[PDB]
């Protein structure tokens, strides 16, 4: 309910145009620090780390790049960069210690839209999931080495994000988002049950889950997800049990088209981050606090999350694409706190400050007597 | 039939030769088998004096200046008058009585085919002196006779006489018809007029079991003179379908051979060939051809076509002057007679040349001078002709 | 007669004060030298024997006579003298007490001497502190013929680094031999402590109130040992006043000393040429309104930076002294002419009212980038503005600039792509396809109310749709393998413009129109009169491929396709040799071959039209152990293809497509069981011209004709003896032992001989007989029906050799 | 360079439609004027343990839908007579040259003399024929008892008088000399004026500032009514600000806009001579406001510099106490905040009720309210409160 303006950013040249789904944050060279991978329609891939304006590296494939991914697809213990194109093609990128080449290829159906890299069934091994743009998902796995066929489900709607969340019973599922604000669950590759959510039934919708909630149980644990669409709604849930309980919905008047989730408060849960074609980002926790934010500016693309940008420390981070070929980053969105208060109404917890107000006399109900106290303790020490 | 039953068998005798014997039967029912209808006398007289006018007609020697036409047809009242209806008490019941009828107008029919078959024998032999027997004419007024009288006599019972009749007619036809055909090069219809001839001759023939009439002699006479006629004008066309020494085996099995005396001509005396021509008479070619095939109309000197040609081919270098030769007196010849002779110096050679049928014409050639007053020659061609013409053929029809 | 006393503290100075004399007299007196004065006065002198004001009191005195003619004034002329003579006797002092004096190892004793002679580092001197100024100051009160003045006060003091740089460069321009030095007064003493400062130092007092003074003093260093000779060329406004010679030279040394109290110039040339120097003062002055007149940053950008836009106003008259007014404040202000190059030459009320972004230079400067900032937003407006209406109302081929601008105005909505599967290589003639399918997706396009997007001069396709909530743009591309649409927006209540987006998104239907354009192709090569695709080309595989590519039969696509397999008995004969005998002889079933591409392979193809409101074009083709090879396996395909629509249909197995495929399976089979027989009679005939069996075989299935029905003249050799047969039989085996073929029964109680010529390879001609019931026979045997007669040659020619030895045979039982 | 980092939050922040003036600020509420018509006033609201900020718009009575604007002030009456005064100088647009005009708010009715609802309609008009430049408020003794008088300057170089009535109970302009002896004979206009008295003293400072960069400073008594000393400087540039306030021997503090804020030091004494200046203060455009206040919880005030150019620069006066004649103390930067939009007007006072003063700063894009370092402050005072309590129970 309150804006804010960040001042410290990062510009970063960028020439070329990309999908919505062509930029991705996460760590490539296997050193616990995150850098920006952004590739464009031109067939190149950059990555970006520290501060530095021009690129680190870049990476050349054939073909237009339609998604761009990091992770452990080859199950070895190790980070890779997956590059799908178009046309249905796979490269692999070790960038891990002058275009560099890709060490592996292989061709996968076409029409690839958004990918995925997770461990769906509950195997021990990661796998990879690609949408496509007539409503089709399909799994693989990597097998010592190269990619199977897993499964292939179907859908009516277009697909727009894929997600792995910890289901009711304790197990990973896959999400699937639905136009009208429906989401889908995938039963796991070793058919698709449908679910709703109340406008025009043709609407964009974005999903995204697995969000945290306590401090050292991003290991296992999940069961929070959030929905947005196209003409201006937000709202989390959560999948538990039988019923999806309702947490929160908020109605926006933007054209909302992002959706990530960060840690600006630092307190273990984690923030919905979504972003609007105008600019607009919204930040809201689980508890019905919003804080806006306006760059003044058409954005193309979006992407909250940890990078190391300054002296080697990882950092939540906001990134946004102009159309003024430029990149831009904020590094110090951290908060103090989210909702708005004062000294009086945070000391009256603290059982200390009752327990001090009555060792010195001073009954704490005189409003104008504790503010003429807290007045002489801070301006006046003697 | 018990009347009958005599009847038959006196009938049936007369399928072969038994005139003689015949009339004994006759004789004994005159009145050995008395008391019987004044029919059944009236008839075995009537058959009787048929036998022996039949014994005249197979002799064929009653006929060759006349007799032959008032004893032939001395039976007409007889014939017709056998049968006189019904009346008084005559032989058997009134039953088959009248069984003779049909027998009598069958038998006037019998005669009357029998008095113009004689009246064709002699046409043909006053017409047998002539200069050439147009066989056309012949044939176009036999018809006649066949036709009229075909099918006039039947009561199961004289079947044999008809077949024999039919013989003594049919087999003629064929033979004309071939005297025909092969004087217009007919290949297949005189070959199988022929043999049909031949085949029917046969068994009205050669079952015998006398010495046959003159009539049966005759006719071997005439078939026997074709065989040698038709075998000389085809051999040019029946020497390529076998070995040159394998036609020799059955050319010198014809009774009038010719093939022989030329060949062995050529060798007797040195020359340089001989050859049978026939104008087209106003045209296939070697053998038998299509039923309706393409053949390019007579052009050229193409209407002398050297049909048998004995030593080799016919000389292309002396073929210019046969063809003057042949028109330049193209009048003797035709009286079918005489030979000409022509000698000449830068050809050396001498053309004789005569005349046996009119459309046909034989030449020979040397190599010198031949000195016509030669009759060496002149003799040969004459035999030759002789043969061809049918002179004595046509002649030699009486005793 | 008339005298004038003079002090006797220049006693030795009369070489030099005559000098000056000469001089003095010179500008008032037109030429003991003769002057003449216009009353006319003739003017006869001759020098005679005898602290500031003691100095210059008026020991030599001057002896004149004066003869003067009319109104001459004698009394004027001798206080003009006696002037003159002051005047004079002041500007040799001048000379020769103040210009001589410096203006502030061996190397390094000589490094000091240069280090004070152009005076950078170090102190200046007493003379040119307080008493040089006072003296050229003093000497303007008595008429001289050197001294200069000039006073301003300016609006405020930021402006003197902003006049000591260009004070300099204009006495640079006119006068080549100076040097500027800016002596600064040390903050903290007076008497003469004047300490030289760098030229970049900015303003290094950062006190306000500080009454800062400055010494720009300024002298020609070659000017010493020196002002004997000409100086300055004729810059310089005098020289040695009387001779250069007997070893004495006046000090003709020019100076500058400008001087500022806070706020106050003043300049005090001194020997600058008259013309130049009148014209230096003039462009001070100058220079210093123009740097005043540059005060309208303080009116109308410091004051409206605080929402005082009604307070301080441009052309406003800031102060109203009437000395000379200021030229540069007029109502035609050159505005941005005078926040850039601080020089004399050679609405602004507004301007910062909401807006986000050496004090002159630094606070305009984002001014003039704030102005030009809205100009070019204002050019991008108007060239996003006119474009909307024009296309739009009006219903020009926008450049490729203008479509860049665009697209990166315009955002990304959806995409989608499409497989071309003509291309071996992505399972000349390649592009041609390509172009006809782009042209034919772009008829599509603009039947559905799209206009092509013409591109002036300087095989992507644009496409726009104008509408009241903005314009949809899309972009036809061919990338790699691939055929490529895109679709942007741009937006000019505010939700019904994506609704249009959507639904224009919904009638896209590439993979239907790919579907439609694949099996009309199909068609067309299996026409083979329109041969589009390159001759050889398997289409076998190609159809495989779309089958797999598209196994479910594209919702809104026309043409249907289906394929399947064949077996089909073939039990006497290999099928694969039945599959080659029916390719050699397909014209003869209504069938074409294909030579699809060293190993080749052949494959049937028949079409036709069948309207079943259907309307559609069919199309069909067919291509291909002991076991195996009695096994005629052929997969075909049966194909279907409108007529009249060429574009997916709008709205939303196949009975035609079963319909036909039933009849085809029919047709197949029935002539497979057809064409077994026809194969199998001509297979063994050519065997035959070299088994009894085998000729029975033949004469099951051939047209034989009797010697009875073609020629009624063989009639007679229908009924004859056997005996004759056998003659005959001998006869040709003799006759013809290469062309008879002998056959016999192993009873013997049947023969068969044939005859041949094998020229006329159409017919042979055989005879027949039993022996046992005597059913004897003559025939002629044609292999093919024999059409008609009327309404063959060869064949007779046999009729001709084979009776041109019946009758030999007669011959013989004849002879 | 900052000396330190800055302790201050943003707490809150309110957008505004259009651009105020530094005299858009007023006075546990805040007024603020827009320029296009528009007023606010912002205050806090509490909730069991929480906060809420609340900016509400207010009309005024005589203000035309097509006036602008110029400047706002208000002030409470004197403790003899209750009451809260506003007063707002606009221009009508009718005429190509505009119509000034002054409107005073002030409700005599009982009950309602702080209410400023009913103030919102109690308007008096007045003609100017004179550009106002800015609304202030001067106490003078006046008899045997305090009265708050209203200083407004205009386009001609004078200050004029507005008195309270103590009849008809009205506003009406008085002559200036009669009480301001020293705000008489002006060249430029005057910018930004101040008044500061002295308690238990009947003599006062004042100081002004014009846009010619003539700054005057002026010591008189008010029962005696005679300029006990004068003294005036010529700087350079419009005069943005001046403030009168002991560092710890009465100083004076003159923000330029062309020159670095500095300090006088020692009025009475060395007049206006011994200077001392803010080290690179004049980095960043113009100083458009300041203050001085105690920021660092030290009980010494510190030089708060506000620019356009977005800074917030806080100056520290280091002590002479400490003995450090080689470096001998004078000001340092302590800290320096960055904002967005340029500042145009700085506040303080203790707006939430915590008696921890907040910074309520009015830029060009609105108002930022900002905080003490929470964490940094209930630290210090427990600290504090534990040595206060050692002290007590060892020493007594």
């Amino acid at each position: 309910m309150r804006s804010v303006s960040y001042v410290q950013r990062v510009a970063l040249e960028f020439s070329g145009s990309l999908f919505p789904h062509a930029i991705c944050l996460g760590d490539v060279d296997n050193d616990t620090l995150n850098e920006l991978v952004v590739g464009d329609t031109s067939g190149k891939v950059s990555v970006y780390k520290n501060d530095d304006s021009r690129p680190w590296l870049t990476c050349s494939c054939q073909g237009m790049l339609t998604c761009v991914g990091v992770g452990d697809v080859c199950n070895k213990g190790k980070n890779l960069l997956v590059a799908v194109s178009a046309e249905g093609w796979f490269h692999l990128f070790d960038l891990t210690p002058e275009e560099q080449r890709p060490v592996f290829k292989q061709h996968i159906p076409a029409n690839t839209k958004v990918m995925l890299i997770s461990d769906i069934d509950g195997d021990g091994c990661r796998e990879l999931v690609v949408g496509y743009t007539d409503r089709v998902v399909r799994a693989f796995r990597w097998e010592e080495g190269q990619l199977v066929s897993l499964k292939k489900w179907m859908l009516e709607g277009q697909v727009d994000s894929l997600s792995v969340t910890l289901g009711p019973l304790g197990l990973p599922e896959l999400m699937v988002s639905q136009p009208g604000c429906a989401y889908a669950i995938l039963l796991c590759t070793w058919d698709v049950v449908l679910h709703q959510t109340i406008h025009n039934k043709n609407v964009s919708t974005h999903l995204i889950g697995n969000i945290k909630q306590g401090h050292g149980t991003e290991s296992s644990g999940s069961g929070l997800f959030a929905l947005c669409t196209l003409d201006g709604t937000l709202k989390l849930m959560e999948e538990m049990e039988e019923a999806d309980k309702l947490l929160w919905s908020v109605q926006v008047d933007h054209q909302l088209f992002a959706l990530e989730k960060l840690d600006v408060t630092g307190n273990g849960h984690e923030e919905v981050v979504a972003c609007a074609w105008d600019g607009q980002t919204y930040i809201i926790d689980h508890n019905r606090t919003v804080v806006r934010f306006q760059v003044d500016e058409n954005i193309r693309a979006f992407c909250a999350g940890l990078y190391a940008c300054k002296e080697g420390r990882n950092s939540p981070c906001l990134v946004y694409v102009t159309f003024n070929q430029k990149i831009y980053v904020y590094w110090e969105v951290q908060l103090e706190r989210m909702e708005s208060t004062n000294l009086v109404k945070l000391l009256e917890t603290k059982p200390e400050y009752h327990s001090l107000l009555q060792e010195l006399g001073v009954d704490p109900d005189d409003l104008p007597v504790t503010r003429a106290l807290l007045h002489q303790t801070l301006y006046h020490p003697d | 039939p018990v009347e009958q039953a005599v009847l038959e068998t006196f009938f049936s005798h007369l399928g072969i030769f038994s005139y003689d014997k015949a009339k004994d039967n006759v004789e004994k029912e005159r009145e050995a088998n008395k008391s019987a209808g004044g029919s059944w006398l009236s008839l075995l007289a009537a058959l009787a004096h048929l036998a022996a006018a039949e014994k005249v007609y197979h002799s064929l020697t009653y006929l060759g200046q006349k007799s032959i036409r008032t004893i032939y047809t001395s039976l007409h009242n007889e014939l017709k008058k056998v049968v006189t209806g019904r009346g008084a008490l005559g032989g058997t019941a009134p039953h088959v009585e009248e069984l003779l009828s049909h027998l009598s107008e069958q038998l006037c029919f019998f005669v009357q085919a029998r008095m113009e078959i004689a009246d064709f024998y002699e046409k043909m032999y006053t017409l047998s002196t002539q200069k050439f027997i147009n066989a056309e004419e012949l044939v176009g007024l036999l018809d006649a006779i066949m036709k009229k009288y075909s099918s006039r006599f039947h009561h199961p019972i004289l079947s044999p006489l008809e077949s024999s009749f039919q013989l003594e007619v049919d087999v003629l036809c064929h033979l004309l018809k071939a005297q025909a055909q092969v004087s217009e090069w007919k290949f297949l219809p005189s070959l199988v007029n022929l043999h049909s001839a031949h085949t029917k001759l046969q068994t009205w023939g050669q079952i015998f079991e006398v010495q046959p009439p003159h009539l049966f002699l005759w006719l071997m006479k005439l078939k026997n003179m074709l065989l040698a006629k038709f075998s000389f004008y085809f051999h040019e066309a029946l020497s390529r379908q076998t070995t040159a020494s394998e036609m020799k085996t059955l050319t010198a099995k014809a009774n009038p051979d010719f093939f022989g005396k030329i060949s062995s001509f050529i060798r007797k005396y040195d020359a340089a060939n001989v050859s049978l021509i026939f104008d087209n008479r106003g045209f296939q070619g070697h053998g038998y051809h299509h039923p309706h095939s393409y053949r390019e109309a007579p052009k050229g000197v193409d209407q002398y076509p050297a049909v048998v040609s004995l030593p080799s081919d016919r000389p292309v270098m002396h073929w210019p002057n046969v063809i003057m030769i042949m028109t330049d007196r193209t009048s003797d010849l035709n009286s079918l007679e005489k030979v000409v002779h022509f000698y000449d110096d830068k050809v050396q050679s001498t053309y004789f040349l005569t005349r046996p049928e009119p459309h046909f014409t034989i030449v020979i050639i040397f190599e010198s001078k031949k000195s016509e007053r030669d009759s060496h020659f002149i003799s040969f061609l004459n035999e030759v002709s002789l043969a061809l013409k049918n002179p004595k053929v046509f002649a030699s029809l009486k005793p | 007669v008339l005298h004038l006393a003079l002090p006797t503290s220049c006693r030795p100075w009369l070489p030099a004060l005559a000098w000056y004399l000469r001089q003095n007299l010179l500008i008032f007196l037109h030429s003991l030298d003769i002057y003449l004065y216009n009353g006319v006065a003739c003017i006869t002198l001759a020098f005679v024997d005898e602290e500031f004001e003691q100095l210059t009191q008026v020991a030599p005195r001057l002896r004149l006579d004066v003869w003067e003619k009319g109104n001459i004034s004698i009394v004027q002329l001798e206080e003009k003298l006696r002037g003159a003579a002051r005047q004079a006797l002041a500007d040799a002092i001048i000379e020769l007490q103040l210009l001589p004096a410096s203006l502030c190892g061996a190397q390094r004793q000589k490094r000091r001497t240069t280090q004070l002679e152009e005076g950078e580092v170090g102190t200046l001197h007493p003379v040119f502190a307080r008493v040089a100024q006072r003296w050229m100051e003093f000497m303007v009160q008595i008429g001289c013929a050197s001294v200069s003045r000039s006073s301003a006060h300016m609006v405020s003091r930021f402006l003197l680094p902003s006049i000591l740089s260009e004070f300099t460069a204009l006495v640079t321009s006119m006068a080549g031999d100076t040097s500027v030095r800016i002596f600064e007064q040390h903050l903290g003493s007076e008497p003469e402590i004047f300490g030289p400062c760098s030229p970049g130092q900015l303003g290094p007092s950062p006190r306000p109130a500080a009454e800062r003074h400055l010494l720009l003093l300024g002298r020609n260093f070659l000017q010493w040992r020196r002002p004997t000779q000409q100086a300055a060329k004729a810059m310089q406004r005098f020289e040695p006043g009387g001779d250069g010679s007997s070893g004495r030279n006046a000090p003709r040394q020019r100076l500058l000393l400008l001087e500022v109290v806070d706020k106050k110039l003043q300049l005090l040339t001194y020997n600058w040429a008259p013309d130049l120097g009148a014209a230096l003062g003039r462009a001070l002055v100058r220079l210093v309104q123009w740097q005043n007149a540059r005060a309208h940053l303080i009116f109308c950008l410091l004051s409206q930076k605080l929402g005082l836009f009604h307070h301080y106003g441009q052309l406003d008259f800031p102060v109203r002294d009437e000395k000379e007014p200021n030229p540069f404040l007029l109502p035609t202000m050159e505005v941005e002419t005078l926040i850039r190059s601080a020089s004399p030459p050679l609405p602004f009320d507004e301007a910062l009212r909401d807006i986000t972004a050496d004090p002159v230079t630094y606070h305009g400067q984002q001014f003039l980038e704030i102005k030009m900032a809205e100009r070019r937003e204002l050019e991008r407006q108007m060239k996003m503005e006119n474009l909307f209406v024009t296309w739009q109302q009006r219903s020009m081929p926008i450049s490729a600039g203008e479509l860049e601008t665009l697209k990166q105005s315009s955002r990304l909505v959806h995409y989608c792509a499409t497989a071309m599967l003509f291309d071996p290589a992505a399972w000349p003639w390649l592009k041609e396809l390509s172009l006809a399918f782009l042209q034919q997706y772009v008829q599509y396009l603009q039947s559905i109310g799209f206009v092509l997007v013409p591109l002036r001069p300087p095989t992507t396709y644009h496409l726009q749709r104008a509408l009241p909530g903005g314009i949809i743009l899309m972009e036809l591309a061919f990338q790699g393998c691939y055929f490529c649409v895109k679709q942007f927006a741009l937006e000019c209540l505010s939700m019904l413009f994506t609704e249009e987006c959507d639904k224009v998104r919904d009638l896209m239907h590439v993979h239907s129109f790919s579907y439609d354009f694949h099996l009309r192709l199909v068609h067309q090569h299996v026409l083979g009169a329109h041969l589009v695709l390159r001759h050889g080309y398997h289409l076998t595989t190609f159809l495989r491929h779309f089958l797999a590519h598209h196994p479910d039969g594209p919702h809104f696509g026309r043409n249907h396709i289906y394929q399947g397999t064949l077996e089909l008995p073939t039990p006497l004969i290999a099928a694969h040799q039945l599959y080659n005998y029916v390719a050699d002889h397909a014209s003869s079933y209504h069938m074409k071959p294909l030579r699809m591409a060293e190993h080749n392979e052949y494959a049937l193809v028949s079409a036709w039209h069948s309207s079943g409101q259907d309307d559609f074009d069919v199309s069909l083709l067919v291509c291909h152990g002991e076991a195996e090879r009695h096994v005629l396996r052929l997969q075909f395909f049966v194909v279907l293809t409108s007529q009249r629509e060429l574009f997916p249909r709008l709205t939303a197995l196949f009975p035609p497509l079963a319909a036909e495929v039933g009849m085809a399976r029919a047709r197949l089979a029935q002539l497979v069981r057809l064409a077994g027989g026809h194969c199998r009679r001509d297979t063994l005939w050519k065997r035959l011209f070299l088994a009894l069996a085998e000729l029975e075989e033949l004469l099951e299935a051939v047209h034989a004709k009797s010697i009875g029905d073609i020629d009624p003249q063989l009639d007679c050799f229908l009924s004859m003896t056997v005996s004759w047969y056998q003659s005959l039989i001998k006869v040709l085996l003799s006759r013809f032992p290469q062309s008879c073929r002998h056959f016999q029964s192993p009873d013997l109680g049947t023969q068969y001989l044939v005859v041949l010529n094998q020229k006329f390879t159409d017919c042979f001609v055989l005879v027949f007989l039993d022996s046992h019931l005597g059913k004897t026979s003559l025939t002629v045997v044609f292999r093919e029906p024999f059409p008609v007669q009327p309404q063959l040659v060869s064949t007779y020619h046999h009729l001709e050799s084979v009776i041109n030895t019946a009758c030999f045979t007669l011959w013989t039982r004849l002879l | 360079v900052a000396a330190g980092p800055c302790p201050l939050r943003e707490d809150s922040f309110t957008r505004f439609s259009s651009q105020s003036n530094v005299y858009g600020l007023a006075g546990g509420e805040l007024l603020a004027a827009t320029l296009k018509g528009k007023v606010l006033g912002f205050r806090y609201q509490d909730l069991r343990q929480k906060i809420r900020p609340v900016a509400k718009e207010l009309q005024f009575n005589y203000i035309p839908v097509d006036a602008e604007i110029v400047s706002i002030d208000t002030f409470n009456k004197s403790p003899p007579k209750r009451g809260l005064v506003v007063g707002i100088t606009f221009i009508k647009d009718s005429g190509d040259k505009g119509s000034p005009f002054l409107n005073i708010y002030c409700d005599y009715e009982p009950g309602s003399e702080y209410n400023l609802d009913s103030i919102a309609q109690s308007c008096l008009n007045l003609e100017l024929q004179f550009t106002p430049f800015q609304l202030c408020h001067a106490e003078v003794q006046v008899g045997d008892q305090l009265e708050t008088v209203f200083l407004l300057s205009g386009n001609d170089p004078a200050i004029h008088l507005y008195k309270e009535n103590e009849g008809l109970h009205q506003f009406e302009e008085q002559p200036v000399e009669n009480l301001f002896p020293e705000l008489t004979n002006l060249t430029s206009s005057v910018l930004w004026l101040d008044v500061h008295n002295f308690p238990g003293t009947s003599r006062r400072l004042s100081a002004l500032g014009c846009q010619s960069g003539y700054v005057r400073v002026a010591h008189v008594d008010q029962r005696s009514r005679e300029v006990l000393q004068m003294w005036s400087v010529l700087q350079d540039g419009p005069i943005s600000r001046v403030i009168v306030f002991s560092l710890s021997e009465y100083s004076v503090l003159v923000a330029s806009m062309l020159e670095p804020a500095v300090v006088y030091r020692d009025l009475l004494n060395r007049g206006l001579e011994d200077q001392l200046l803010l080290p690179g203060s004049d980095q960043f455009d113009s100083v458009l406001c300041s203050l001085v206040t105690d920021v660092d919880l030290d009980g010494r005030p510190e030089v708060l510099v506000a620019t356009y150019g977005q800074e917030l620069l806080c100056y520290k006066y280091r002590g002479p106490e400490s003995g450090l004649p080689e470096a001998q103390h004078g000001f340092h930067l302590l800290w320096q905040r960055s904002f967005s939009s340029p500042l145009l007007a700085m506040a303080h006072v203790d707006l939430t009720g915590d008696g921890l003063q907040e910074l309520a700063v009015v830029s060009l894009k609105g108002v930022h309210i900002l905080q003490h370092s929470l964490i940094q402050a209930s630290e210090l005072v427990l600290t504090r409160l534990r040595h206060q309590v050692e002290q007590r129970r060892r020493r007594l």
